[PDB]
DNA sequence: TAACAGTGGCCTTATTAAATGACTTCTCCATGATCTAC
RNA sequence: UUGCUCAAGAGAAGUCAUUUAAUAAGGCCACUGUUAAACGUAGGUGAGUCGUGGCUUUAUGCC
């Protein structure tokens, strides 16, 4: 059959100065535009989300084609001809080799970018130099953003060249390295806090955003109206739903929810539980 | 003619203004053997305003650069059709008015 | 009975780069022009819509001419004589030799941004160090729902029973093309208005429309709403679906307004349920 | 024609007088020969409007200053309506109307 | 009251620029030898 | 009444059937807004409802 795991994670609230854009004058500005309601929010692309997984996948051993070095900053490839079967990084990500075993790939892996919950105001940081001589590159100024990040991502298992490769997946997913940015001055962990994940057998998803805001200053997260309306109005079925994180607890405090067919979906408010259930089921299904 | 045109003419003459009273409060603020700026706080002048985003933060940066130019003649004959002209448009075309006028006002100095 | 089935279908809304159109220099540009109000809306062209039923058809058993490979991400005919009367794909979507050219049972028209598409350039760029002509590069999404109009002769079709695949595959349509790596765009359906009729006559083509610029909240309309209260479009053969469902409901005198007696479900499985049921029993199935 | 921009324009032009009756204020605080400043006064109010940061401030602060502007007769027949506006509306959007009245006031003197 | 308003490096790498077949169909002639009717 | 007088280039015809601009990509790495200060001494206000109820001597005040 053709299994997808699709999914929703929302990160934990803080500073972020993630992805940035192009260099502009003295003032490094966040990648952001316009999202609901004609505000305007700040984005983490997806290549550098699939660049810490990346990173995830080449540090916890496996094998990966391209090995980020860490200390040139250079990326070296072991082998000059891809090989989805033997490297993790070309099976899950794919490759395309232009210049001039198929030459390209289509990833077993699909991202979109991270949105910011919160709408984005202000919040520009000055940065100095210091010392008391003073030159060009004395006076800067880096934007940042109080906010959690949320984004989107599909699965097709079916696709992996090897169908086991699916749990690192989900592990790095879970433990997610650094998300390219200034962690020296605005370090951001990118670990879910809530997750929203389906692990059905056909295309339709319907969980792409699940997550909105309250109050919307504020830290506060709460699953979106039209989500829950698409839950109990018989589409998603519950069965194929794991929702783990802090959003449990708003989720078990809503009344009704005993009566609700929210109530039966697979709902743990520890991660790690909910990553375990969904990996047995996964491995039941894919016969690992 | 037209009285577009004529308003989008002075709200240049305006921000020239402005322009030249912020470059002279620059050459006031520098001192000693240093050279003032010319031409790059005509280019620090640009990046502050492609840094700018949705309706609120172009208006506030333009309305502070023109309190900043101090004095200036072009808004005080026309207070009402400036007011409108800046409070009313979309934003990014005053931003193109507003860097047509910084590639124009050198004449000046 | 000549019967046909028009329907308009509106996505979720997300970030969408799908049909890039040129690549002008470093840009990837996404495929637009003018649209409605003078502004310029994105498209997604038909044509990959059709590749998405197609690869939809193909995944799930379903006979099929056309083979996409998936690993050499080529084309393979199984017979080199397209034969409409065992091949899903040809009885469908038509062919042409360059014979018989078929005539295609399906028509699709491109998908349209409900909203007008502002800037929303991506940069993108290579690692660090040793820079080439290719580390940097930017990319233009959009964050909008996109809306088609399709329509479909069942008579025409040499089986009866093959459009029940098709619509199952229009509300779980799979990747359609564009960059899923980056931008995954699920294009299932959140909201449709499907018409179930017996003459060559629809007003209900991209009846969905919000404008409000930057927004998703998708109202259905207003000259539709107008279509259905003057007297034509019977609500008999009207199916209304998805999320807009809420929305019409919550409409003052709704009750009293003829729009209320058609056949209105909250949920899309039901109503495609009924509505697969409506066709079996029209076409003899 | 569509009021929204008639409390604008009056707004601008209250904040006119009251900006106008501060000055008359500080023009008093001062003495002897020493030249009382006009452009400082300017630069001085955009500095403090440019203090506050959101809701409580800056909401106080310039009801304060109107408050200060004195017997402003425009602001007598436009008590209830500016009242109104300045509870309604973003604290930023009156910002920007405050520093434009500033940039467009002095043909008043 | 002051001094700065970014220091770098890149600005696409491929690939294909159409595949068929049709390229009007009819008619309206001018003029003298001969037939024939008055 | 004009090398003229009279004089329809007229009737009919689908540019059609088919086609993913697709596959891959971290705007990245570094930065204190450092150092010092006596508050000395004199600047004001925008807005309803209608005939005794628990204490207390009517009183007259409390809730």
């Amino acid at each position: 059959p053709n299994y997808y795991l699709y999914g929703t994670v929302l990160t934990r609230y803080g500073l972020a100065s993630l992805n940035h854009d192009i260099r502009r004058g003295n003032k490094t500005i966040l990648q952001k535009g316009y999202w609901n309601n004609g505000k305007i929010h700040s984005f983490v692309g997806s290549s550098a989300i699939r660049w810490a997984l990346r990173f995830y996948l080449q540090k916890q051993g496996y094998l990966v084609n391209r090995v980020w070095d860490e200390e040139e900053h250079i990326n070296r490839l072991t082998s000059e001809d891809f090989d989805p079967e033997k490297f993790y990084d070309d099976d899950i990500f794919g490759f395309a080799l232009l210049e001039s075993t198929p030459n390209q790939r289509m990833g077993a892996l699909g991202m979109n970018m991270a949105v910011s919950l919160t709408p984005y105001d202000g919040a520009v940081k000055l940065g100095a130099k210091s010392g008391r001589e003073k030159d060009s590159t004395s006076l800067h100024f880096t934007e940042y953003h109080a906010t959690r990040y949320q984004y989107y991502f599909g699965i097709d298992a079916t696709h992996l060249k090897d169908f086991s490769r699916i749990l690192p997946m989900i592990d790095g997913i879970m433990n997610l390295p650094k998300v390219g940015g200034s962690s020296n001055i605005f370090n951001y962990p990118f670990c879910p806090d809530s997750l929203v994940f389906q692990w059905t057998n056909h295309f339709a998803s319907y969980i792409s955003y699940c997550f909105e805001y309250c109050d919307p200053k504020s830290k506060e997260a709460k699953l979106s109206q039209e989500f829950i309306d698409e839950v109990e109005c018989g589409q998603i079925d519950p069965s194929k739903l794991w929702i783990g994180g802090t959003i449990v607890k708003d989720l078990q405090q809503l009344d009704n929810f005993e009566s609700s067919p929210l109530n039966k979906a697979h709902i743990y408010r520890n991660r790690n539980e909910m990553i375990e259930a969904l990996k047995t089921v996964i491995k039941r299904d894919l016969g690992l | 003619n037209s009285e577009e045109d004529k308003q989008y003419l002075i709200f240049i003459k305006v921000f020239q203004q402005a322009m030249k009273g912020n470059f002279a409060k620059i050459y006031a603020k520098t001192e000693e053997g240093k050279d003032p700026p010319i031409k790059k706080k005509v280019e620090r002048l640009r990046a502050e305003l492609n840094y700018c985003y949705d309706e609120l933060s172009f208006k506030e940066y333009l309305s502070d650069f023109l309190v900043r130019g101090g004095l200036n003649k072009y808004f005080n004959e026309h207070q009402e059709e400036i007011a409108l002209l800046i409070k009313k448009s979309p934003w990014q075309e005053i931003r193109i008015w507003s860097l047509l006028a910084i590639a124009s006002y050198k004449p000046k100095d």
